[PDB]
DNA sequence: GTGCCGAGGCCGCTCAATTGGTCGTAGACAGCTCTAGCACCGCTTAAACGCACGTACGCGCTGTCCCCCGCGTTTTAACCGCCAAGGGGATTACTCCCTAGTCTCCAGGCACGTGTCAGATATATACATCCGA
DNA sequence: TCGGATGTATATATCTGACACGTGCCTGGAGACTAGGGAGTAATCCCCTTGGCGGTTAAAACGCGGGGGACAGCGCGTACGTGCGTTTAAGCGGTGCTAGAGCTGTCTACGACCAATTGAGCGGCCTCGGCAC
């Protein structure tokens, strides 16, 4: 058995070295179609459009999680909490 | 259709691990899903507006690229 | 002396239309002029980009409408769009 | 020759359609400018100006003053969510800040 | 060959008394006041014709359904159409863009913590339409020209007169007169016409009635507060002296008359204070009436679970099909009319400056209602 | 819950009677009466409201609302469509029954 | 008589959020601007409007930064703002 | 010329008070001075570049406004 | 089957100048082309704004130089300027 | 170790760069004005600068407990490979409104000058609030 | 837990300077007319997007155990807010000088605009090895 925090560090090292997408493609495409259904009906999506949306979303989420980690470390903690995400979004000017 | 749940807990865990996060609380998955939904809604609304102006029924990659660029999120590799 | 064009009289006319018994200072007038110039530049630039994307070389009311819908957030945009139409149609009637 | 009447009067506006058309033509925006674009732009500008001026006048009346100052414009802009979003990255001179205090700092 | 409203049987008919020779009792509808003038009867008949045509089309599209399902579906579509037309065309022209944006923001979802009941003050603050009544009724022929006999009819002779719609060419001339005649602009020195003030229900009643006086009397009977209390309720400043009242109303003579009548702004009736305030920019009501009406309609929209924009109520394709509806399209698709006004029918009042041949406007696509 | 009820009841789960028919109105402000309970102002002669005599409604409409008909100004942006749809919507919304 | 700590601070917070004047003396700021510009060009003249615009922009930027710093300090279950809060706010903002 | 000390401690305290800060540490002032110096250096460098391109010798308000717009801090009140 | 111009051959030529024995993939080519387009658009737009500010109708070498100085950060900008100057000088010589 | 799909090198055109005059306007000089930026001095005096107290707050030091991580098992749907339809992006041509370009006139909107009335500034007052007993 | 001290909003004069008009004029917007290239409709063409099926298996779910951060409580000691007295240049005026920003005038040379020419680069075609298994 491995003590907690070792497998997490191994995963951090592994996922920071690879470039592959971390979200399954079909569920993300389904979510994108569901969201776009509101603005217009009977819409067609190119594969490149869905790929670009996925890449942009993943990059945005990774940057947000980096800022959230900084916020959590500031409060003398290791565990990410929703208040850290809210503070990062408020400071960046998204929810302000 | 509840496809917002398609973004699973392991996927969010992988995204956080890529960002350097060591420990994750169990109450942040819903917040991440909401944030992703808001971002996708904004970008897709802009892309659909761009498509509608061009009198088309297909959302090309160029429309998404323009929508991302107009929000200060320029994306390289798709045109 | 060289004349300096500005959106001074028009803002005052709009203010008299809205608030018939209220004045406006010089600093507020300058702020209003800067705001009008900034919004004009933003909308015109968005319309130019839209015209260039579709390989067209003419700015029409459709480009302005799409630029307004893209820039102005929420209900504002909708109202603005209506006003735009409410003008152009009238300009066609005369 | 028929008596000359301005284009703004034809469209029932207060902003100058002709000046906007000249600015669009000389602004190096596109090779050609349609006849309906200046009317649309003038209508949009007039609507936005009327909205912000109405809010500022309401603030000034609530402050028992009969003249608009940049503080009133700042209050009108910041108190409206849509106008605040539109002018999120804009600094208004002599505007001050919206009065608020965090609930943590207040005494119990 | 087009349907009309069914007749009504009552113990006493103050509506047959207008014309003893015709012997034509007026109609029955969802409201007992549907025969005040031929215009209201024409509107109710048009709505009934639209419901019948929609039911026929739905039955033709889907024959498996029973009559009750057909009636319920037609009623639902008619209600959604009425809500769409109202909240998309009428209120923006009443409140004005600023008041509409302030009191009616974008719809989000149904809220169960808001009150959908009608406030008591709304039964008076909504009487502003009593200041938009033209003194005469206009009927026009197929060419929008004055149609004979009686191209213009005094309003004192058209009250409770159903015989003027069954035996006078139907409802098409009435609709043409409604769609191609400017309304009455409300001015500070011109509040309401004398036809409704001195010759109201002259034939039916022994003596005429005073509509503004009735409005004030009903406001007092309901025990509604004064002008100052409602001004303070909406956040507007409260006048106290003659000068403050003149500043608020932007008029001195009218303020002096009000002061000589009541003596204090707190005693001013709600209706007079609402209709005496200067109109908003591109609006038809003062700030207080706009506040009351916007609050009431926002409460009605938020608290309605069957709102057409609410999820589950309609499908996305159904919502897209419904979003293209318009009053001129319905007025063309349910009667013998052949020339209607442009979009925002409440604004177009000049022929033929803004009138279309109504052969190019889209129809209501019901192809999404297949089971 | 599939279709609306004619009487309008049960629309709200917390209070089914909320928004139904044949119900009392909503008072956004407390009602004012001369006796304070049920007497509308002007019923009893000699009463003073807010330290001032109660003005007669008929006179108020007589010398303020009245104006010469020949000076009627038509509206250049509205039509009878406005007033007709307003009356129809109001007839949809509310109705106060009164004793015969 | 002596007010307990934090009372005059709240009074000053309420007072300075109602005014619209400039909180930095004009002459020291003008001297600082001239000294900073001396490193780029020699014998440079400044319009009064330019110095006023620089002062307004600097004051607005500092006020926004202090608001963000106060938010950061409150997040850490503290009341006193510290340079770590300023650094964190600047890092998150992207500066 | 050490004019960075012209931004006195009471001035920084007042600026913090406008921002809603109740308690201020003693080391805040130096960091605030450094941040202000960096911001002023950037804006003034851009304004001087704009002036030099115009072959002028006076830094007008238009140059400062254009520099602020370039940095993304559009300022209303001066020029257009 | 239509012509689609791109900065493909020139990027390959520069790469062969820098790394004669190193290849480049298609995704990297697309990224490089997008980067070149973005930088070109940025510099051209800044130069146009500079020309408009000074009431000039011509984009010259001075406008491009000032735009490069304003946009590109740090010593990078300086180096870029040098290269451009040299090029212009050479183009004047022949 | 191993194949295979992707990066790399060759032909055929054809649609832009290039060479070669023309010209008319944008910009580069020289002159001259006069506005405003710089500098200098004297006086208040409001601001800043030290100094002492002590009180509240930042900061370590236990304690526990519950929640998140790590692991094993059954379960679910992503994913790859393949087929068949058909909606609808891309081209082409063919005009037809629609808009650029030019005189000519005027009115709309600049600058310059003025008088009066919102508004900032004392001053006493009546609240509104805080720390204490 | 009622009373004292202080801070502050408010009502009443008072002077002032800047804002809303008024007037002159000049140039940029409107009225016409003509000419040509942008694009709005139609008619194909094929391509690439959606839908469906089947087998594999890799990732998502779920339950269990434990140990390690999160949060609470408790000194403590120190440093920052609050007055209070003592320097100190900031702001306000008035004055004077000249630096350079702006305007006028002329001229000249340089980039847009024509046309004929031809070759640079893009598309399609093979072809072999760098690398993901
Ligand atoms: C056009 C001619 C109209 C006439 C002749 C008329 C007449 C009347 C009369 C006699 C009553 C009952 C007693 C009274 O209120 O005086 C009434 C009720 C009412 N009317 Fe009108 N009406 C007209 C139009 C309108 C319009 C256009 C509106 C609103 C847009 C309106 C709003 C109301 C309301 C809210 C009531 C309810 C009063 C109550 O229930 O006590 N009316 N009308
Ligand atoms: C004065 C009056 O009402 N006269 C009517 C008349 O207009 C109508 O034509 C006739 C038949 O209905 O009945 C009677
Ligand atoms: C419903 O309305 C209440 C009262 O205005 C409000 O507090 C609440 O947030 C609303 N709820 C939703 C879900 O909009």
């Amino acid at each position: 058995r491995y003590r907690p925090g070792t497998v997490a560090l191994r995963e951090i090292r592994r996922y920071q070295k690879s470039t592959e997408l971390l979200i399954r493609k079909l569920p993300f495409q389904r979510l994108v179609r569901e969201i776009a259904q509101d603005f217009k009906t009977d819409l067609r999506f190119q594969s490149s459009a869905v790929m670009a949306l996925q890449e942009a979303s993943e990059a945005y989420l990774v940057a947000l999680f980096e800022d959230t980690n900084l916020c959590a470390i500031h409060a003398k903690r290791v565990t990410i909490m929703p208040k850290d995400i809210q503070l990062a979004r408020r400071i960046r000017g998204e929810r302000a | 259709r509840d496809n917002i749940q398609g973004i699973t807990k392991p996927a969010i865990r992988r995204l956080a691990r890529r960002g350097g996060v060591k420990r994750i609380s169990g109450l942040i998955y819903e917040e991440t899903r909401g944030v992703l939904k808001v971002f996708l809604e904004n970008v897709i609304r802009d892309a659909v507006t761009y498509t509608e102006h061009a009198k088309r029924k297909t959302v090309t990659a160029m429309d998404v690229v323009y929508a991302l660029k107009r929000q200060g999120r320029t994306l390289y590799g798709f045109g | 002396k060289t004349r300096k064009e500005s959106y001074a009289i028009y803002v005052y006319k709009v203010l008299k239309q809205v608030h018939p018994d209220t004045g406006i200072s010089s600093k507020a007038m300058s702020i209003m002029n800067s705001f009008v110039n900034d919004v004009f530049e933003r909308i015109a630039g968005e319309a130019s980009r839209l015209a260039h994307y579709n390989k067209r070389s003419t700015i029409t009311s459709r480009e302005i409408q799409t630029a307004v819908r893209l820039l102005l957030p929420g209900e504002l945009a909708k109202h603005a769009v209506s006003e735009g139409t409410k003008a152009v149609t009238k300009y066609t009637s005369a | 020759r028929a008596k000359a009447k301005t284009r703004s009067s034809r469209a029932g506006l207060q902003f100058p359609v002709g000046r906007v058309h000249r600015l669009l033509r000389k602004g190096n925006y596109a090779e050609r400018v349609g006849a309906g674009a200046p009317v649309y732009l003038a209508a949009v500008l007039e609507y936005l100006t009327a909205e912000i001026l109405e809010l500022a006048g309401n603030a000034a009346r609530d402050n028992k003053k009969t003249r608009i100052i940049p503080r009133h414009l700042q209050l009108a802009v910041r108190n409206d969510e849509e106008l605040n979003k539109l002018l999120g990255r804009v600094t208004i001179a002599q505007g001050g800040v919206l009065p608020n205090i965090q609930s943590v700092l207040l005494p119990k | 060959g087009r349907a009309l409203l069914p007749f009504d049987n009552l113990h006493d008919d103050p509506c047959l008394l207008t014309n003893r020779s015709a012997r034509i009792p007026c109609f029955l509808a969802g409201d007992t006041r549907s025969s005040e003038m031929p215009e209201l009867t024409s509107m109710h008949t048009l709505l009934l014709r639209e419901h019948n045509r929609l039911a026929t089309e739905l039955k033709s599209l889907n024959p498996r359904w029973d009559g009750e399902r057909l009636y319920q579906e037609a009623r639902k579509i008619v209600g959604a159409m009425v809500q769409i037309i109202t909240y998309r065309d009428y209120l923006p022209l009443v409140l004005g863009p600023t008041a509409m944006r302030k009191y009616l923001p974008t719809y989000r979802s149904y809220n169960d913590s808001v009150d959908p009941r009608i406030a008591n003050v709304f039964t008076n603050a909504f009487r502003y339409g009593h200041t938009l009544i033209q003194p005469f009724m206009f009927r026009l022929d197929n060419r929008y020209q004055p149609m004979e006999p009686n191209p213009r009819v005094p309003l004192s002779r058209v009250f409770f007169a159903s015989w003027r719609v069954v035996l006078e060419g139907g409802i098409d001339p009435i609709l043409r007169g409604l769609m191609a005649t400017p309304a009455k602009l409300n001015r500070q020195n011109q509040i309401a016409v004398d036809e409704i003030r001195e010759r109201l229900f002259e034939q039916v009643m022994r003596i005429g009635l005073d509509l503004p006086a009735l409005n004030m009397q009903r406001s007092r009977d309901h025990g509604l507060p004064g002008y100052n209390a409602w001004r303070r309720f909406c956040g507007l400043p409260q006048p106290e002296t003659v000068g403050q009242l003149g500043t608020v109303l932007r008029n001195l003579k009218l303020a002096r008359k009000l002061m000589e009548q009541y003596g204090t702004p707190n005693n001013i009736d709600i209706w007079m204070g609402g209709v005496s305030e200067p109109l908003k920019r591109k609006g038809r009501v003062g700030p207080l009436l706009a506040c009351i009406i916007g609050t009431q309609f926002r409460k009605l929209r938020d608290g309605d679970r069957f709102w057409w924009e609410n999820e589950g109520v309609f499908s996305m394709q159904q919502r897209q099909a419904l979003a293209q509806i318009s009053l001129p399209r319905i007025i063309c698709d349910n009667t013998g009319i052949t020339t209607v006004s442009k979009n925002n029918i409440f604004m177009s009042n000049s022929y033929p400056r803004d009138f279309v041949n109504c052969s190019t406007l889209p129809a209501l696509n019901l192809a999404s209602w297949r089971e | 819950d599939k279709y609306r009820t004619i009487t309008g009841m049960c629309n709200n789960r917390r209070s089914p009677t909320l928004g139904a028919s044949n119900r009392a109105f909503v008072r956004w402000l407390p009602a004012e009466y001369e006796d304070g309970f049920s007497l509308p102002y002007g019923w009893t002669p000699g009463v003073k409201r807010n330290g001032f005599p109660v003005a007669l409604a008929r006179a108020v409409s007589n010398e303020i609302v009245r104006f010469p008909t020949d000076q009627l100004t038509p509206d250049q942006e509205r039509s009878l469509m406005f007033m007709q749809w307003g009356q129809l919507l109001d007839h949809d919304l509310d109705f106060t029954p009164e004793p015969a």
